[PDB]
């Protein structure tokens, strides 16, 4: 939802490419 | 915990997916744990990873997801 800001243009579109994911590696605690 | 706090992704992980894919995002930006930008993030289907907020597709993914 957001709001807030000011200035802009261009931009939007979902995804990207090249790899993918699932699979493993990652962590933290 | 607030006794001993790391990083929220003490490391990131190199998975690149969309926002339908993604169904959880939370951005860490350096804390007095840990002086780095670190993206922590769920994927439905997918887990829930640590990942690279300097990586394109994180960039779209993220952005298309907030």
């Amino acid at each position: 939802m957001s709001n807030i800001t000011d200035p802009q243009m261009w931009d939007f579109d979902d995804l990207n490419f090249t790899g993918m994911p699932p699979a493993d590696e990652d962590y933290s605690p | 915990s607030a006794k001993e706090l790391r990083c929220q992704c003490i490391k990131t992980y190199s998975k690149p997916f969309h926002p339908k894919f993604i169904k959880e995002l939370r951005v860490i930006e350096s804390g007095p744990h840990c002086a780095n930008t670190e993206i922590i993030v769920k994927l439905s289907d997918g887990r829930e990873l640590c990942l690279d907020p300097k990586e394109n597709w994180v960039q779209r993914v993220v952005e298309k997801f907030l």
